[PDB]
Formats: structure tokens, C-alpha cells, sequence
RNA sequence: CCUCGUUGGAUCAGGACAUCCCAAUGGUGUAGAAGCUAUUAAUGGUUCGUUUGCAACGAUUAAAGUCCUACGUGAUCUGAGUUCAGACCGGAGCAAUCCAGGUCGGUUUCUAUCUAUUUACGAUUUCUCCCAGUACGAAAGGACAAGAGAAAUAGAGCCACCUUACAAAUAAGCGCUCUCAACUUAAUUUAUGAAUAAAAUCUAAAUAAAAUAUAUACGUACACCCUCUAACCUAGAGAAGGUUA
RNA sequence: CUCUUAUCUUUAAUCAGUGAAAUUGACCUUUCAGUGAAGAGGCUGAAAUAUAAUAAUAAGACGAGAAGACCCUAUGGAGCUUA
């Protein structure tokens, strides 16, 4: 369950979310109705003094039977026009990210390995 | 899925006109018991995909092709270039 | 060293508390005792941070724009400076240091000077006179006051002065300041902007300790310090903190001068398999005692506007 | 509809009825003519 | 004559309509889509932060309405001011002191006598999909209505799972489930039709209809008639209530 | 804090013993609109209404207590300073 101000990973390829900067990247804003998010949420991230959209893809909070609960808030750093900006990911993605309402197909295409 | 499909194109124009014509054909085409499918990456301008149930369908425009080379990742399933240059880490004290 | 800093996306400085607001009214209405108006503004920056706002409301009365912070620059471009000024509509100027006490004598003739060709009005027949000083803070407001009260009034400090923007906080009653002329003195806290133009004239004002840099961030100060600093070439933080090469990289020299001081940190980092804290060197404390060296001066003579606004 | 203090005939073919316990000005020609009390 | 004349927040909200959003419409310099303007309607809703004397700013939203209720509300709580005993600066005074000038520090308590009040309802909004990239339009662009699925919040419940506890047989949410009908009516739009010789006219003429938000005609729930030594109870402060091979 | 929850103790509540305080014109002590001093349980007009306890809430009774606050008055005081 990610708020504002909660600190997140970024699980991806990209520049932005390398470790240089040690400083965790920060929610700003969630985009839901409710400010809790959960996998397949997006929220606008702090991260390196800007502002950018990234999409939640696990987390650490108990979900439904038969789903995968990680050991870290993860994150995909996202575009204004919804390409994502990393090209690769390596760490398990789960699979519930294909049926959910949303534009996903794009990030699972980066993603080889789901769980 | 069971087939994965790239396909390019020369301008958003082109893109968006194809995207619509193989959606209007597979509702014309059969797919009773199936459901529709949306079209993904409308705001975008240069990347459209579409999630047809056994097949998805990721059309972009020549440049985005090269930068993301979707066919390596999936061709070479775990050796492709660049997942291999990513790396694993582990965090003690500096001293 | 890269050539051009980027920020795409980086946020704009913002201000406007509530002290500035509650005094930025309360000096309009003092207007009506006082015969002048000093614009004090640090002499790193001739051009970047004006706040437009004091000529706008207050721009009837005769103006001189003080340069203060003169030392910790370097004016060798000065008579170019000075004749950009001219064609901005800046017609008197000059460069003053608080802490030295130079230059300060030219004021009060160029100051009464400029009221005689001037008109009084109200106050024509009035023998004492009364002037202002404004400006963005901590830029040397208060230090003016107590540099012309001991070179001509020979008494001391009577307006606090500190080392943090913001110390001043209302218009406060009079201050004596001369005696033969008998000037009077009115000290007003600084005024920023409500908007801060280009980002980049909000890291030059940072820079320049105009901004509190705790609501622009100490690590993006730091690199914008840095990328300027190697590009004119005064590579002097290289020999106060031991950087062999030099760098362009601000992760890579904040970690050197982090070891140099030998501070460290337990900072929570997270990691795939959870969140375990580490000590790590401290690249926060080490940004901060960065910035202050060359707030002191020691980093070199440095004049930011040279690039963007030789003119 | 423009409801007005006051209604005016505001052209040749504007015309004047009682409905619903007011008075209206309906022009067949230009609607904007349609007023209220 | 130069000067200078209580209100924030929290909690819970009651009400007005001069309507911000949701709903029904007229007009357009309304092709569509965006807009502008008017009418009717008070239905439920109307966010989270940064700066901190509020005034701008950031990110959202269907929308972030305008007001009344002695700042609505301190015998429910709390900040600043009113504003003092200490102390400093700047200015005034020979001084004591002073300043509708800065700042730092700074103790109002209340056990409820009375009125009043303390046990049910029939849901709101957003997004995607379909219609359909169709209608419209030179293109650009781009919809109605009808239909389907998702969430969010609100209300009402619940414990198979998950989670946190009692390292008790339970209680909780961070978990799960359920939510609906409108007789009758306003702006407005049609049909028949006189006053008014018409192949006129929607009618504070006789008439037939359609058409917001409301609500209770209409349904759900409740009903039973009362053994009680005592024990036990998923019922409970007491009392009451339930159970007893 | 989002966003509260569980458990234990104190208190609470029932039983037994002992037993204060401020307070109190009298009261058989209702709601709405009007009137009126910003004002009404008690007046005008409508309305509501078997009688009494126990436990809770704090909107009202300009709720009850203090040597509080502010201003004005007295040919009332007192401390302080002086020119
Ligand atoms: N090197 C140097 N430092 C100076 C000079 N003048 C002032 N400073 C430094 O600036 C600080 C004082 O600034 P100050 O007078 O308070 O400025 P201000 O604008 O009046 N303050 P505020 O921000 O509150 O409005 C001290 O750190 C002082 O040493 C100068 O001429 N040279
Ligand atoms: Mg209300
Ligand atoms: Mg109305
Ligand atoms: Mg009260
Ligand atoms: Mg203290
Ligand atoms: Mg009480
Ligand atoms: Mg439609
Ligand atoms: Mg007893
Ligand atoms: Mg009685
Ligand atoms: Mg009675
Ligand atoms: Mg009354
Ligand atoms: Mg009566
Ligand atoms: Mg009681
Ligand atoms: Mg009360
Ligand atoms: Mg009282
Ligand atoms: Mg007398
Ligand atoms: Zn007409």
C-alpha cells in the first residue's frame, strides 16, 4: 500500500533510478480516489529533484489469496505519454498486472520473468 | 501469451489507421464468445499495442523499434544484451 | 565537465511567507517620510534576482542600487557591468563591502545628491532625512545600517545581523545613522519575488544564500555550485578538499569530501529483500559544508551572471 | 427564453400567448425573440 | 489637524438558494466537439499538501459553490491576539517611565439540579467497454440515447480466509458481503381545440400526454404476550431479554 | 498521523458500611413562529402532551465559582522620579 511520502524502489533499467542519489525517490500523489496504492496503481514520484510518473508493480502488504507479496515496494518509472522510460525488467513482475483495468501491456513487454 | 507480434510503421497517422482497422475486423471477425479489446497507448504518438486474448500486436514507429529492440528480449528469452548488463548488489558499511 | 546543466522538470523556488507579506505593505505606507530608496543586492548576481516588485510600487523617488558583497567577487568585467546597467534604466550604482567598511563614504554624497536635483514636497522643509533600504534577504541590509552608523556616527551596531536569511523581520522605528548630513536610516525585511523567472535564476539567488536551502535542496545546490565552478576554471576546491583530478560528477566528489571530514551516517536503504540500515558517508553534511566554503570565500571569486548576461 | 421585467413584440411576426399562468412573446421566425415574465 | 478603529483549527454539524458538481431544458455569432448565456431544481457530494501571517504555490477532482447559525460550536478540546508581573533592542523623556514599535518567556476551574437529546430502512458518483472513429464534418477532429463491466465513497452488516492482538474459546480492519421501487410534479416540449371567419393557438379555456431533484401513496423490518428458586448466555452497567434433554 | 484496534490496571457500574462541596426567589421547570434590548420553559398565536426512576451526552438555563481583562468616575489612596 503506497501513500504519499512512502520511499520506493525503482525496479527498472532506467537512469533516473540508478543508486547514485542514494536518497529514495518519494510519493507525491497517488492516482486513485482513494490515496492508497496498490499493484497496478500509478503515482508521481520525487525522484532527482523532478517530478515523474511511475506505475506500482509489488509491494509489501498482505493482498489476495493466490498472489505474490514482495519484500519491497516496487515501482516502474512511467512517461507523460505512457511509454515506460526503462527498456528492461529483470525483478518477477506478477501476472495480475495482464487482466486488471489499465494500460499495462506496454510494461510486461519490458518484464521477462513474471510471478 | 502464445504469439507476440511487432509491427512498424511510418508515421502515428499510419499507426492509429491500422490499429482500428484490425480492431473493427476482429469484432466483425467472429469473436462472439470473446470479449473486445482495447486499444493501448492512444495518448502516445509513436508506440500502440492491442491485447488480443492469444495474441498481442505492438506497433511503433521506426525510432521507439530501435530503442526498446522488443524482438531481442523476447527472441533470446533471459540472454539478451541488456538484461545481461544489469547486475546485482549488495549493500554492507563503507568501512 | 559537462557542458550545458540540465533541469527539465526541476522545481522553481518559491517563498512568499507570511512576514513578507505583512511587511511588504507596511513599507508602501513609510513612503510618505522618506526621501530615498537603497536597493541592496549582492554583487554575485548584478542582474539575476531583482525582485521587480520594488520598482514597480516604489519607483517615483529618486533610486541607487547597491552592490554589496563586493570582496567574495570578481569585478574585473565591472565597466561593462556598469554600462549594461546604465541601458537597464540603473543610472546610479556602486559596489560596496559591509564587512571591510570600503566604499562606504561615496554613498552619502551620491545620496544627497541625487535629493537635491529631486523634489520634497511635503517634507521640503523638514532638516531631517529619511531613506530606505530594500532588497531580497540576506543580501547585507542590516549590515549597511551598521557600517554607515560607525563611519560616520562612530556608535556601533544597532541592527541585528546574522549569518541566515530571513533575521530581519518588520519595518522597525528609526535608526540613527549620520549626524552632519543627519541621514536617518529605515531598515525593512528582505523581499524575495513571488515568482522566480527562469529556474536557473532560483539556483543563482540559491547559491548566493538569498534562499533558505532547505526548500531547493542542498544536493541540487551543491551540483549546480559545482558545474559552475569548473567552468570558470577556478578549480580551488580541488586543493582545499583533496580531489587529485577534479571531477564533474557531484556523487563522486561529495563522497571525497565526506571521507575528508570523516562524518558517517545510519541511513535505511532498501533492498530487494528488505530495508536494512547502513552506515553510509554523509553526502548531506558534506553538501552543506561545501556550500558554506564558498559562501565564505575560499572557493575562489566567482560572478555568476558572466555567462548567461555578459552583455 | 429571456425572462424580462417588461415583454416587447420585437418583430412583425411575434406573437403573444398566456401559458401556464404567465405571458410569452414566441416568434416563429427567430427564436431569440421567445420571452417570459 | 499627523494618526487608527476579536479570529484560526479540531469535533459534530443545523439551515438558506443567490447552484460549484450530479439531473431536466430554452437561446446562440450552436455543423460535430468544445464553449457562452438563461430557466427549473437544495438531491447527495464538495480532497490532500507546501509555505504560517493567512497570502501565493504544488498535485488532483465529476466538483474543490456562495452564505446564515453570538469565531454555529472552548461547563467538548486547542493556537494567536485582547495583554499585563521578567527581559532586552529602536525611538522619546533630566528622570521615574513611555510606544494601539520589534522580539524571548509566561497557571481558569467546574462532581450536570432543570430543559433538550441518546435504537431500522428502500445509494450516490466516476472510469472503461459497446453503440463506434459510426452520426456530423472539406479535413482536422468527434458525439448522443440504449446496453455491459468495473472501481471509489456512504450506509448496513459479517469472521470461511488474510492481518493485528488477548502469547484464551474472542474483538477488530488492513479482510469479506449486501444496497431497490416512485402513485403523484417545473422549467420545458408535443397532440386536439374555442374565444379570434384559420389547413391558427401547449389551455391562469374546456382537454390528452411526455418531461429534474424531491417524496412514502407503495413496500421491507417490527408484531407473539409472557414460566422464572436458580444456573448458564454470542443479551447486558443495573434492570430487561434468551436458553433449561 | 493516514486510521484506528486489542489486552491489562485505575476509574466506572451493582451490593454492603461511612458520608462532603460550590450551588438554590418560588416552580406543577415543553417545541415552533412572532414580539423584544443580537435576547423567551413562563408574553401573543399555533402545536405537542399518562405518571415516575436508572445510565449516558453537553445545545440552552447571558449555567456555577476567582483578588481576571478593558474603559470611565472620585476635589478616594499608595509606590516611584524629579527641574
Ligand atoms: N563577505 C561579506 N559578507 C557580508 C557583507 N555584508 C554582509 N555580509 C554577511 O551577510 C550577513 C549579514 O546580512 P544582513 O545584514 O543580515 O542582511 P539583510 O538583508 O539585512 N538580512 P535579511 O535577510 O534578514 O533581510 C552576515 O553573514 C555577514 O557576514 C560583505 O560586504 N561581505
Ligand atoms: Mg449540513
Ligand atoms: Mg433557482
Ligand atoms: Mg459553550
Ligand atoms: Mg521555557
Ligand atoms: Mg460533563
Ligand atoms: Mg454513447
Ligand atoms: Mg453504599
Ligand atoms: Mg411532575
Ligand atoms: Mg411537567
Ligand atoms: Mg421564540
Ligand atoms: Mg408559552
Ligand atoms: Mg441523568
Ligand atoms: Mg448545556
Ligand atoms: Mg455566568
Ligand atoms: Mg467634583
Ligand atoms: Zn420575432
Amino acid at each position: 500500500a503506497v501513500q504519499k511520502m512512502t520511499r520506493v524502489r525503482v525496479v527498472d533499467n532506467s537512469a533516473l533510478g540508478s543508486t547514485p542519489y542514494h536518497r529514495p525517490p518519494r510519493c507525491i500523489h497517488v492516482y486513485n480516489k482513494s490515496g492508497v496504492g496498490k499493484v497496478g496503481d500509478q503515482i508521481l514520484l520525487a525522484i532527482r529533484g523532478q517530478k515523474k510518473k511511475a506505475l506500482i508493480v509489488g509491494h509489501r502488504m498482505p493482498g489476495s489469496r493466490m498472489t505474490p507479496k514482495f519484500d519491497s515496494n516496487n515501482v516502474v518509472l512511467i512517461e507523460d505519454n505512457g511509454n515506460p522510460v526503462g527498456t528492461r525488467i529483470k525483478i518477477p513482475i506478477p501476472t495480475s498486472l495482464r487482466r486488471r483495468e489499465g494500460e499495462y501491456s506496454k510494461v510486461l513487454a519490458i518484464a521477462q520473468n513474471f510471478v | 501469451t502464445d504469439y507476440f507480434v511487432i509491427g512498424s510503421g511510418t508515421s502515428t497517422r499510419h499507426l492509429h489507421a491500422m490499429v482500428h482497422y484490425l480492431v473493427k475486423m476482429y469484432k466483425h471477425l467472429k469473436c462472439r464468445s470473446d470479449p473486445y479489446v482495447k486499444i493501448e497507448g492512444k495518448d502516445a504518438d509513436d508506440w500502440l499495442c492491442v491485447d488480443f486474448g492469444s495474441m498481442v500486436i505492438h506497433l511503433m514507429l521506426p525510432e521507439t523499434r530501435e530503442t526498446y529492440e522488443l524482438e531481442k528480449l523476447w527472441t533470446l528469452r533471459s540472454f539478451d544484451d541488456q538484461l545481461a548488463q544489469i547486475a546485482a548488489e549488495t549493500l554492507p558499511e563503507d568501512f | 565537465w559537462r557542458e550545458c546543466f540540465p533541469l527539465q522538470g526541476h522545481d522553481v523556488a518559491r517563498w512568499f511567507p507570511g512576514h513578507m507579506a505583512k511587511g511588504l505593505k507596511k513599507m508602501q505606507s513609510s513612503l510618505k517620510s522618506v526621501d530615498c530608496v537603497i536597493e541592496v543586492h549582492d554583487a554575485r548576481i548584478p542582474f539575476s534576482g531583482r525582485n521587480p516588485l520594488f520598482q514597480e510600487l516604489l519607483g517615483l523617488k529618486p533610486h541607487l542600487l547597491v552592490l554589496n558583497k563586493m570582496d567574495l567577487a570578481d569585478l574585473t568585467e565591472q565597466q561593462k557591468i556598469v554600462q549594461r546597467l546604465e541601458e537597464k534604466g540603473l543610472s546610479n550604482v556602486l559596489f560596496t563591502n559591509c564587512v571591510k567598511d570600503e566604499n562606504i563614504k561615496q554613498i552619502v554624497p551620491k545620496v544627497m545628491e541625487l535629493i537635491r536635483c529631486s523634489y520634497r514636497y511635503h517634507r521640503a522643509e523638514t532638516p531631517e532625512y529619511c531613506i530606505m533600504v530594500v532588497g531580497v534577504p540576506n543580501v547585507g541590509k542590516s549590515s549597511l545600517i551598521n557600517s554607515l552608523r560607525r563611519q560616520h556616527l562612530r556608535t556601533g551596531k544597532a541592527a541585528r545581523v546574522g549569518g541566515e536569511p530571513g533575521i530581519t523581520r518588520a519595518v522597525t522605528s528609526r535608526i540613527q545613522v549620520c549626524e552632519r548630513p543627519l541621514v536617518f536610516l529605515l531598515d525593512t525585511p528582505g523581499v524575495l519575488a513571488p515568482r522566480i523567472e527562469s529556474v536557473e535564476t532560483g539556483l543563482k539567488l540559491a547559491l548566493c544564500g538569498t534562499v533558505l536551502d532547505h526548500l531547493v535542496g542542498e544536493e541540487t545546490m551543491a551540483d549546480y555550485l559545482l558545474y559552475t565552478l569548473n567552468r570558470h576554471g577556478l578549480f580551488g576546491y580541488v586543493q582545499h578538499y583533496a580531489l587529485a583530478s577534479a571531477c564533474d560528477q557531484i556523487e563522486w566528489v561529495l563522497k571525497n569530501v565526506a571521507i575528508k571530514l570523516r562524518k558517517t551516517r545510519k541511513v535505511k536503504v532498501l533492498t530487494g529483500t528488505g530495508n536494512v540500515n547502513v552506515i553510509q558517508p554523509d553526502y548531506a553534511m558534506a553538501a552543506r559544508d561545501f556550500l558554506r566554503t564558498f559562501r565564505s570565500g575560499l572557493l575562489g571569486q566567482v560572478m555568476l551572471d558572466r555567462d548567461i548576461i555578459p552583455a | 427564453f429571456k425572462t424580462k421585467g417588461v415583454i416587447k413584440k420585437r418583430c412583425k411576426d411575434c406573437y403573444k400567448v398566456k401559458r401556464r399562468g404567465r405571458w410569452f412573446i414566441l416568434c416563429k421566425t427567430n427564436p431569440k425573440h421567445k420571452q417570459r415574465q
